[PDB]
């Protein structure tokens, strides 16, 4: 069965809500594992407590970077980069989660939830989940954002992990 | 070795 993970948001320490994915692991199981045991904890690293440091109104959210905290950073659990896995699935609308990158082959643990439609990413981003509930709090989310991308509250992971 | 930053670009206009 595809897994379930959860983002419980807060802003500036201030609960918002809780975000549930779904993750596709029947079609990239591997990109799916990366970001389940990310938000489980379970390697000793992983999102908590992580922000999301650019989200652009109409465009997407991006978080991820555990290790630096400043949108430079991030890693896998593979103990490099990981390849693309495929672009079977698409950037079809809103509520899809899909791996930020450096080019190709060049996953690490940013990631990107889109608000729209981001269609020219196909081929480029691996997608690998949906928001499944809480698509509301990725909205009010996405208000503490800037055309610039940064933000004007601290959006951050207070808790996360994995849902039965 | 150094790599990239994880980016995602807005759609070319």
């Amino acid at each position: 069965v595809n897994p379930t993970v959860f983002f419980d948001i807060a802003v500036d320490g201030e609960p918002l809500g809780r975000v549930s994915f779904e993750l596709f692991a029947d079609k990239v199981p591997k990109t799916a594992e990366n970001f389940r045991a990310l938000s489980t904890g379970e390697k000793g690293f992983g999102y908590k407590g992580s922000c999301f440091h650019r989200i652009i109104p109409g465009f997407m959210c991006q978080g991820g970077d555990f290790t630096r905290h400043n949108g430079t950073g991030g890693k896998s659990i593979y103990g490099e980069k990981f390849e693309d896995e495929n672009f079977i699935l698409k950037h079809t609308g809103p509520g899809i989660l899909s791996m930020a990158n450096a080019g190709p082959n060049t996953n690490g643990s940013q990631f990107f939830i889109c608000t729209a439609k981001t269609e020219w990413l196909d081929g480029k981003h691996v997608v690998f989940g949906k928001v499944k509930e809480g698509m509301n709090i990725v909205e009010a989310m996405e208000r503490f954002g800037s055309r610039n991308g940064k933000t004007s509250k601290k959006i951050t992971i207070a808790d996360c992990g994995q849902l039965e | 070795v150094v790599h990239g930053v994880a980016t995602v670009a807005e759609k070319t206009k």
